[PDB]
C-alpha cells in the first residue's frame, strides 16, 4: 500500500512551516546536490552514464561500469575510469551547507547520500550516511582483506588494476576494489542500522537531487510512516512517488529561497550578495 | 543568481517551478 499524498500540506509557506517546527529531519541527496560544484549528476544529458557511453563503447551499456558482475569479468575498465570520479578539491554546495546548519542546530536525524564524493564531510555534516559507500577503503574480491584508499590511490591514478597484497600473485580475481556499492552489491550495513533506527522518529522527508531510480535508497519515502511529510526539491519531478510539496528547479536556489524565508542563520549562509548590515 | 532567481510559476495545489527546472529545456 504506496504512499499517499497528504491533502494538508501543499505550499512553499508550509514547507517552510515544517522546516521551523520539525526537529527530526531525513535529508535524501542525490548526485544533483553536487552539480553546482562542478560535479555532474549521473543521468542527465551531461552526466556519468552519457559520457561512458561515448567513451567507453564497448561496455555492453554504461551502467556496468558499475556492475559487480561486469567487474568481476573485466575490471579494467573501470580503473581506467575510476580517477574521473575520486574525490576532488570541490566546494561544497548552499544545499550542503544548508544541511550542515540543520544538524548543527540538532535538527537532522540523518542525511542519508547516494555520493562518493565526501562533500557531506567538508561541509561538517556530522550524522550522515554514505549510502553507496566511498572510495575511503577498498576489499579483495576474493579474500575480503581490506586496506585504506591510500594504499590503492596510487594504482588508480595511474589507471591500473590494484592487486591483491594477501592472495597469491597467480589469483586473477584476488583485485582491490573500493567500497563503493556496484549493481548486485549490499549497501554497507551502516545504512541499514540507521534506516531501522530512523524509520520511526523521522518527522519530515526531505528529497533533494536525486531521481530515486536505484533501490533500496529509492524505497526511502515508503517505508517510513505515511503520515510524515515529504518534500521534493529537484530539477525534475518523480512520477513514481507521491511527494506533498513538489519544489522543481535547480536545489540552490530553492535552497537559497528557504534559507531567507527562515531567517536566522539559515538567512546568513547566503553570504552572496551582501546583506545590509554595520561595519 | 539568475535571471528571476527569486521567481517561480504555480501549478496548483503544490507544485512550484524555479529556475532550473527541466521543464524549461528543449
Ligand atoms: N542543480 C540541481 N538541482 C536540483 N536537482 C538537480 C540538479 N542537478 C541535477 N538534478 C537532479 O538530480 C537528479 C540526479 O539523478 P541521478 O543522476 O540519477 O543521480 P542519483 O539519483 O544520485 O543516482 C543514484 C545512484 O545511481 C547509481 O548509478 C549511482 O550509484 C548513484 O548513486 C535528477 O533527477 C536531476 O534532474
Ligand atoms: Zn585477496
Amino acid at each position: 500500500h504506496m504512499r499517499k499524498k497528504r491533502k494538508d500540506i501543499n505550499t512553499i509557506e508550509d514547507a517552510v512551516k515544517l522546516l521551523q517546527e520539525c526537529k527530526k529531519i531525513i535529508v535524501l541527496t542525490g548526485a544533483g546536490v553536487s552539480v553546482s560544484c562542478g560535479i555532474p549528476d549521473f543521468r542527465s544529458r551531461d552526466g556519468i552514464y552519457a559520457r561512458l557511453a561515448v567513451d567507453f563503447p564497448d561496455l555492453p551499456d554504461p551502467q556496468a561500469m558499475f556492475d559487480i558482475e561486469y567487474f568481476r569479468k573485466d575490471p579494467r575498465p573501470f580503473f581506467k575510469f575510476a580517477k574521473e570520479i575520486y574525490p576532488g578539491q570541490f566546494q561544497p554546495s548552499l544545499c550542503h551547507k544548508f544541511i550542515a546548519l540543520s544538524d548543527k542546530e540538532g535538527k537532522l536525524l540523518r542525511n542519508y547520500t547516494q555520493n562518493i564524493d565526501t562533500l557531506e564531510q567538508v561541509a561538517g555534516i556530522q550524522r550522515i550516511i554514505q549510502c553507496h559507500g566511498s572510495f575511503a577503503t577498498a576489499s579483495c574480491l576474493i579474500c575480503k582483506y581490506k586496506v585504506d584508499c591510500e594504499a590503492v590511490r596510487g594504482d588508480i591514478f595511474n589507471q591500473v588494476v590494484p592487486r591483491c597484497p594477501r592472495c597469491p600473485a597467480d589469483e586473477p580475481l584476488a583485485i582491490m576494489k573500493p567500497e563503493i556499492v556496484f549493481f548486485g552489491e549490499n549497501l554497507p550495513e551502516q545504512f541499514h542500522r540507521a534506516m531501522k533506527y530512523d524509520k520511526d522518529e523521522v518527522d519530515l522527508l526531505i528529497v533533494i537531487g536525486s531521481s530515486l531510480k536505484v533501490r533500496p535508497v529509492a524505497l526511502i519515502p515508503s517505508s517510513i510512516p505515511h503520515e510524515v511529510p515529504q518534500i521534493l526539491i529537484n530539477r525534475e519531478p518523480l512520477p513514481h512517488l507521491h511527494f506533498d510539496v513538489e519544489l522543481l528547479g535547480d536545489c540552490d536556489v530553492i535552497i537559497n529561497e528557504l534559507c531567507h524565508r527562515l531567517g536566522g542563520e539559515y538567512a546568513k549562509l547566503c553570504c552572496n550578495p551582501v546583506k545590509l548590515s554595520e561595519i | 543568481g539568475p535571471h528571476m532567481g527569486s521567481q517561480y510559476l504555480f501549478l496548483p495545489p503544490n507544485r512550484y517551478i524555479f529556475h532550473g527546472a527541466e521543464v524549461y529545456s528543449d
